[PDB]
């Protein structure tokens, strides 16, 4: 079965460098052109780099020229993207993609991988601070603030409470640290009878916090 | 460089309707070098149509591409709930291979007014010198809404940020947040903190306010 | 359906209702080659899709009464599009001020021509077409830069010359993308 796995991304400082890797399986890698496509947070798709079957011909966009290099290894069924002199505007999910147009039938980009999230910023890794949101239908929530980088997963009652749960997308504050709120809508009669645990998970900082919200 | 423009920005249709998606090119694009892509949120884009006619080995007959020269159209005959993703028009003839800005296909449902709740800053948070006041808009449609903060009956701007959820998978609704971030010193010299909400489904603006204590 | 005597042709032809006005016709030869033809209210050819043994097709669509129509040649990795006239067929690739034209005569004689609209005597490109070798030789600043051999296998191959244009160097590479052809005309 045809699929692509991407790796190499991460959080680096401006002016740094990192190497992308794309592992290919389920198809003849030598017979297809390949491409790199990135997508900024909440933005559209932008093609980045392209490579011939044998790697002799490589094309780039105007922005990344002189900084990014795309190579491949047909024997190892892999493909790479060296990214030097990284700028903040390069922060995007980079999708390794198969060209598809390898024969007589004209085909667009056949296969896309999961992508790797690269983040270019000067901010250090930060652990979130979680504060409760005390209140016919009552509302409860947990507010996580001043954390970096994304993502943060929030669960209520260790995943038992799922209905009426709204985990809001994080917003970037002026300090460069993300912030989001997870809220739950529960019947007002359930207050006091039930105990609500909110579980935040910041894997980059390895932070585990379980917070309890009571009406007070 | 060929620039592709997609219209409209968002298209609000109910399931079972017919969605027409148009993509405009700054030049003449050959019919053999145009593709359509679908990207559901949180996942990679998927190739729908190539050559403006080929359905790319696994796409149902509802999706249909057409057009030539300057204007290209993609039509979904009978919409299904999983079809309400973001759609992209792309040409792959000459580098750089450019995509359209994207069209958000949104489920159109009956207009629902939000349920508004206001949360005072946590007492633990006040010890850090920062006070965060959150006004929550829950389960409304359409996504468009207006939230303004009144502190001592004075409009606030530049100290509030908003976050919105995507369309709900169950009831096709939206939720909105509005956090007013200000220092503890600024928080303690004011008494009443209000949150005015206006919406299409709200015949009159609603206000939720609290006093410290 | 009429099969030839040598058991090599399958002429899948269909009449409208009586046997006078042709509608569609497909003739498949032994060497995996077919010629699909569609007709109009009169009976003149409206479309003509011709497939070679290697799978590369020469598709003609929208043929008018005067003998014109739309032309396109599909190849492995890229396509060439143009126009057919009662004289010859032209396939056009454009890059900047340089336009590359591929000509296919009614007798099958393939011809290639190049033109550059730039008026500068240095950067302007000129080409000479060799019939026997089937190579288009691009000349820049009165020195040869590239060789464009058009193989009988229906592919375009590029070999570059040295800094003086004395002889080609390295090995000749094959084209698999339309952008590669545009890169050669810069
Ligand atoms: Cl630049
Ligand atoms: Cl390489
Ligand atoms: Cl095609
Ligand atoms: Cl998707
Ligand atoms: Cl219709
Ligand atoms: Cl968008
Ligand atoms: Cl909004
Ligand atoms: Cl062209």
């Amino acid at each position: 079965e045809v699929q692509l796995v991407e790796s190499g991304g991460g959080l680096v400082q401006p002016g740094g460098s990192l190497r992308l890797s794309c592992a290919a399986s389920g198809f003849t890698f030598r017979n297809y052109w390949m491409d790199w496509v990135r997508q900024a947070p909440g933005k559209g798709l932008e093609w980045v780099a392209n490579i011939k079957q044998d790697g002799s011909v490589k094309y780039y966009v105007d922005s990344v020229e002189g900084r990014f290099t795309i190579s491949r290894d047909n024997a190892k069924n892999s493909l790479f993207l060296q990214m030097n002199s990284l700028r903040a505007e390069d922060t995007a999910v980079y999708y390794c993609a198969r060209d598809g147009y390898s024969g007589y039938d004209s085909v667009g980009f056949d296969i896309w991988g999961q992508g790797t999230m690269v983040t270019v910023s000067s901010a250090s890794t930060k652990g979130p601070s979680v504060f409760p949101l005390a209140p016919g239908t009552a509302a409860l929530g947990c507010l996580v603030k001043d954390y970096f980088p994304e993502p943060v997963t929030v669960s209520w009652n260790s995943g038992a409470l799922t209905s009426g749960v709204h985990t809001f997308p994080a917003v970037l504050q002026s300090s460069g640290l993300y912030s989001l709120s997870s809220v739950v809508t529960v019947p007002s009669s359930s207050l006091g009878t039930q105990t609500y645990i909110c579980n935040v998970n910041h894997k980059p900082s390895n932070t585990k916090v379980d917070k309890r919200v009571e009406p007070k | 460089e060929i620039v592709l423009t997609q219209s409209p920005g968002t298209l609000s249709l109910s399931p079972g309707e017919r969605a027409t998606l148009s993509c405009r090119a700054s030049q003449s694009v050959s019919s053999s070098y145009l593709a359509w892509y679908q990207q559901k949120p949180g996942q990679a884009p998927r190739l729908l149509i190539s050559d403006t006619s080929s359905r790319a080995t696994g796409i149902p007959d509802r999706f249909s591409g057409s057009g030539s020269g300057t204007d290209f159209t993609l039509t979904i005959s009978r919409l299904e709930p999983e079809d309400f993703a973001v759609y992209y028009c792309q040409q792959y003839g000459s580098s750089p291979y450019t995509f359209g800005q994207g069209t958000k296909l949104e489920i159109k449902r009956t207009v629902a007014a939000p349920s508004v709740f206001i949360f005072p800053p946590s007492d633990e948070q006040l010890k850090s010198g920062t006070a965060s006041v959150v006004c929550l808009l829950n389960n409304f449609y359409p996504r468009e809404a207006k939230v303004q903060w009144k502190v001592d009956n004075a409009l606030q701007s530049g100290n509030s940020q908003e976050s919105v959820t995507e369309q709900d998978s169950k009831d096709s609704t939206y939720s909105l947040s509005s956090t007013l971030t200000l220092s503890k010193a600024d928080y303690e010299k004011h008494k009443v903190y209000a949150c005015e909400v206006t919406h299409q489904g709200l015949s009159s603006p609603v206000t939720k306010s609290f006093n410290r204590g | 359906l009429t099969i030839s005597d040598d058991l090599g042709q399958t002429t899948l032809e269909v009449f409208k209702e009586d046997g006078k006005t042709l509608v569609s016709k497909k003739v498949t030869s032994k060497d995996k080659s077919s010629t699909e033809e569609k007709f109009n209210e009169k009976g003149e050819v409206s479309e003509k899709i011709i497939t070679r043994a290697d799978g590369t097709r020469l598709e003609y669509t929208g043929i008018k009464s005067d003998g014109s129509g739309k032309a396109k040649e599909v190849l492995k990795g890229y396509v060439l599009e143009g126009t057919l006239t009662a004289e010859k067929t032209t396939l056009v690739v454009k890059e900047g001020t340089v336009t590359l034209s591929k000509n296919i005569s009614k007798s099958g004689e393939v011809s290639v021509e190049l033109n550059d609209t730039d008026s500068s005597a240095a950067t302007k490109k000129t080409a000479a077409w060799n019939s026997g070798t089937s190579t288009l030789t691009i000349t820049v600043n009165s020195k040869k830069t590239k060789d464009l051999v058009f193989t009988k296998e229906n592919t375009i191959t590029v070999q570059q010359y040295d800094s003086n244009g004395t002889k080609l160097e390295g090995s000749a590479v094959e084209i698999t993308k339309l952008d590669e052809i545009k890169n050669a005309l810069k």
